[PDB]
RNA sequence: CCUGCGGCGUGCACGUCCCAACUGGGACGUGCACCGGCCGCAGGAACAGCAACGGAGCGAGUUGCACGUCCCAACUGGGACGUGCACACUCGCUCACACAU
């Protein structure tokens, strides 16, 4: 089975700061522990950008591996200006389990609620350490 | 009703409900141009034409109460000779 | 490489800027010529005259039409006029060449070029093995009879080559590649090639890879890149990004045969007049009667495309006449000054 | 969508349907991103672009 | 800096001047070679549009006025070949100028409805064959078989195969092969059109002292065409003619067959304004008024070439004045016509408006 | 038949009855295929040849 | 030996047998020889034989020149549906089918005794 | 009637006996050769060589020999059966 | 006077049958090629002209896409409500009428 050192090679030029495998496993579990509400977390380029736009803070998340990446190489500058912190994901795929949707996401927005706050708060504080190249 | 008749070509092939006929005569048909058989009975109307430009094919639509299982190889087909154009025409 | 001041000469003349190249290897009729101040090397325009004088190879995004494309670039450009040489269907991609201003003189000139698809088609049924596709795709080859996809006038197109580059059983969906002459139909050939291999089968997919001497290697640029090039003309006036977008039409005439005019002949030609031998400086080898060649200044410029009234040996041989009528200027007029009448004779 | 592609030594366009290259690495999509002329996004893609060296001014200039 | 830079940073402009306008033709095609080595005798003319270069002509101009470096196969005779040609190209007429007996292969070149003119002036070209013998008895050794091809190299006598016996001249001769046990050999022979090698070859046999036949021949050389001059076969014939009937393309027949002009390379040219070129198809003898250009070496009753400034045989004419006498004159007839080549009309009437015709 | 040749370096003609050339290689035949005006295969023929890069058009010059 | 033989052949002698699918295949001619009209040899005989429309396996000889005389035959089979596969030498064919003459190519018919072989042999081609 | 002195006896290529010949004149084809006592040999059968310095292969009757002839052994031709060597000449 | 044109039973290939190589043998039918001088027809009688009065540039005639807002069940396909965007000749105007030192 694909490993996590080979499918971070994978990825593109661009998927920078990309969270490590102990990053991977805790926001992949904060995106299942945060699907539970419908409303709370986000899914797709249209509704994450959207949601961008009009300003709603949280974290941001995106794939690896996209191409062209024209589609959204923009939303890591635009996320730096609203102070919204986001990281890359290795591997599309792994969200898209991650959501139990079978059908991989390239971004995925995910806020805070009670429910997951000390996770939501740990995954938070390891992408600020991680920093903006 | 077809007044006269010629040989358009012979036989080819069968693509789903179509059968490509290889035409001898140097002229090109007509779209939707009626193919007869020899007794002046239309069996089907001309679809695509295709191939170079001296050794290609045609396909025909059966319509009629007619089949691709029904014609066999070596069959010939007819059309009317008013419904052709030159070579030269089509050619630059 | 070459340090920023060397002198022109000391670059090997293979390496010269896109109608200058191998000068040195055309007939030379005369050097004597009095260099005007006028005019600019054709990469060393201004960005308001590069613009003008300019041709973009858009890669076509996947939905929008090649009008729409089109008029998107001369908004996005501010441009007055913006035209292209050959449509290229809503719902498929690849190379578009677009001519922004005095470039679409040259639209008409482009009709005719040779195009390169790359096309998906997916067969209804399934065949024995891909020696039956490769097959059929060899007898869809030449000149062959198409029809105008959903006028109806069966036409004769040449597809001079093709070659799948792919194909998957499982799905019955294939790639081939195919060079064809202008106006072919590559939705058309998706369905012959269906037919002749008894299966049937369809165009899902199309991309153009090349459209005449220009390709996906050759300075291809995206939408993107035209409107962050705009972005940074005005918010940065910075004008690396946008020569790179935009390549002067010179491009697209290095394919043909050249005939170098003096300077004191391009104004001339410009309002009307036909090459004259006594105003050329060079000429190519290779020049047939009726051949379309491009009339080129001393500093690359393409003063216009030209008929050949006489061949590269009558050239060598004749002290005076038409060496070439006109078939579009490019040139705008009044670029050089007005300097015909005053010759040896002037009588 | 069905059309993808990778690279060979001379880097030119090998066209093929499978989502992995023969030497493994992942085959890139053939098509452009869709273009809407309403976008105000020029700065952003600049600015990350420039970050990671992939626009065009910052590639070695042709030889035309 | 990479070149690029240089290119968008750089003057690159032709200088002004260099003082020097050599012109390099060594490499123009038939009978435009060294076009500049020419003697000029003027540059002031009018050029016409009428007519092309002689490979860029039409395809039907390019066939009408062309020739086909056959290798004859075995078994027909020539004239089955020349009709077959005929038959292939849809042609009116077509000869050739040497003929090779049934059983020989080798070059044959046929001429197509134009260039059937040129088949006389080919009759007398020099020819190259190879040629299998076989003994009666054997020799004592490979040299004897030498000395007997170095007796035979000079005006040797030949009387026609199954009868007024000739003179015909062998200059050259090389024994190539010579299998002792079978008692076989090869040999290549240089030879004046119209000899008969079976002749040679028994005649070879009897200077041996065993006698001899020969079992094979092939042309290897017609004149300036050989093996590697372009030569095709038949099959390359058809297949080029189906392949302008059916895909229509060009390029087939292009290779097949070639401009008649590539016959007349080793002719001394004689340049002629496109004024005169209809007088000459006409008959008017080419007259010095209307002369360009000159190759220098031209002698007294020798044959020449007439040729137009776009590079196309008007005719074959025969010398009446040396080189020096046309750089020296201002009037007189330059040569004699012999055979016209141009169809006539392909340039227009334009004798009798000069200065002196009025 | 008898005749045979193989290339040299500079391409031209070596004559030879042997089957066998100096090199190794064979000795190619010098007479061409016989001709049969009545021949259906020209389609045929340009296929083959152009696959494998022998046909006229496909050389230099 | 057999990588050499295949290096002499001529550019147009593919698809080509290796060493074991050579073997097979003079196996399978010699076979069919047994049978007077379930095998066809020489140029006329195959070449008249598929224009009628005879079917079974094609086997050429690469080492023949000139080309022309059998560069038509591999479409006519590619037409006609006829699996083909060249062989290093001309004499091998011919010692298999009894003949010290070289044959320049052959064509088998199927016949009961060697279905099995015909059916390997022509699995193993159309792999190719 | 009268003959002259055509050569001597140079080979012999089976039948054939051929002459070398010192004469500028060419014979005939089948031309009647005839030895010192006007013997008829043979008949012409072949003429090779170069054009001056040529020989003469002639066909003999079943009364006579090839090797019958000794080397040296000169012969004897027609006058009245030549052709002048300015007519073969170019 | 000059030129162009015309006249003054062997083999070959294919198809079909017998036998004993990229073959030579036989037979039957198809086609294909062969075993310097004079005359007739036609074209012209040629000293090879022409360093600008026809060219160019403009204008007219001969449903999808993107955005935003909502419903629903990937770099998505669906609906609705509005926004913007695309779907060779002649006839007129102007410029010169240019052999480029």
């Amino acid at each position: 089975p694909q490993s996590y050192d080979e499918k971070v090679d994978h990825c593109s030029v661009i998927a920078k700061p990309m969270a490590p495998k102990k990053l991977s496993k805790k926001i992949y579990k904060l995106i299942k522990k945060s699907t539970s509400h419908k409303n709370y977390i986000r899914n797709g380029l249209k509704i994450v950008q959207k949601q961008l736009r009009l300003g709603e803070k949280g974290i941001v998340f995106f794939a690896g591996d996209i191409s062209p990446i024209e589609i959204m190489c923009h939303l890591p500058a635009v996320c730096e200006e609203k102070d919204i912190p986001y990281c890359y994901t290795p591997s599309r795929k792994d969200i898209g389990a991650a959501m139990g949707t079978m059908r991989g996401c390239v971004m995925v927005l995910v806020k805070e609620h009670d429910d997951y706050k000390d996770l939501f708060d740990e995954v938070r504080g390891e992408i600020k350490l991680l920093g903006h190249p | 009703p077809p007044e006269s008749v010629i040989p358009l070509g012979h036989y080819g092939w069968t693509v789903q409900d179509d059968l490509i006929c290889k035409v001898d005569i140097e002229d090109v048909p007509y779209f939707n141009a009626p193919i007869f058989l020899e007794n002046k009975e239309q069996i089907g109307k001309i679809d695509e034409i295709f191939g170079n430009l001296r050794d290609y094919f045609v396909s025909v639509k059966m319509g009629d109460n007619f089949k691709a299982n029904s014609f066999k190889d070596g069959q010939q087909f007819y059309i009317d000779p008013a419904k052709l154009l030159p070579l030269k025409r089509f050619l630059p | 490489k070459i340090e920023p001041t060397e002198s022109v000469t000391k670059l090997d003349t293979a390496y010269w800027p896109l109608l200058l190249k191998n000068f040195d290897r055309l007939n030379v009729r005369t050097n004597h010529y009095t260099p005007l101040p006028f005019g600019h090397s054709p990469l060393k325009r201004p960005i308001a005259e590069y613009v003008k004088a300019g041709f973009i190879n858009v890669d076509k995004p996947s939905n929008p039409s090649s009008h729409e494309v089109v008029s998107w670039i001369k908004r996005i450009l501010k441009v007055e006029k913006t035209g292209h040489s050959g449509t290229l269907d809503p719902k498929v991609t690849g190379c578009l060449i677009v001519c922004i201003d005095r470039a679409t003189r040259l639209v008409k000139s482009q009709q005719n070029a040779g195009k390169e698809y790359v096309a998906v088609f997916s067969l209804h049924s399934a065949v024995e093995n891909v020696k039956k596709v490769t097959q059929g795709l060899e007898k869809l080859r030449g000149a062959l009879f198409q029809r105008p996809p959903l006028k109806r006038q069966l036409r004769v197109r040449s597809v001079y080559d093709s070659k799948l580059l792919d194909f998957d059983k499982d799905r019955n969906i294939g790639v081939f590649w195919v060079s064809c002459e202008a106006g072919s139909y590559i939705r058309t050939m998706c369905v012959h090639l269906g037919l002749m291999l008894g299966v049937g089968g369809q165009m899902i997919e199309l991309r153009r890879v090349r459209s005449g001497i220009q390709g996906e290697k050759e300075g291809m640029v995206t939408m993107h890149d035209i409107l962050d090039a705009q972005w940074a003309y005005e918010n940065h006036k910075d004008e690396s990004y946008l020569r790179r977008v935009i390549k002067p039409l010179e491009g697209l005439l290095v394919a043909h045969k050249r005939i170098f005019i003096k300077d004191s002949a391009v104004n001339a030609v410009c309002y009307g007049a036909k090459v004259l031998l006594p105003g050329i400086l060079r000429y190519e080898d290779g020049i047939e009667i009726d051949q379309e060649i491009v009339i080129v200044t001393t500093k690359g410029e393409a003063v216009a495309l030209a008929i050949a009234l006489m061949t590269t040996s009558t050239m060598a041989s004749c002290d005076h006449g038409v060496a070439a009528k006109l078939k579009r200027v490019i040139m705008e007029r009044d670029t050089y000054p007005r300097k015909w009448g005053l010759g040896p004779k002037a009588s | 969508m069905y059309l993808r592609y990778y690279l060979n030594e001379n880097g030119d366009r090998q066209y093929t349907l499978a989502t992995i290259d023969p030497y493994g690495k992942p085959t890139i999509s053939a098509h452009p991103a869709r273009f809407s002329p309403e976008d105000k996004y020029s700065r952003h893609r600049i600015i990350i672009k420039k970050r990671f060296g992939l626009l065009l001014t910052q590639q070695p200039e042709p030889i035309l």
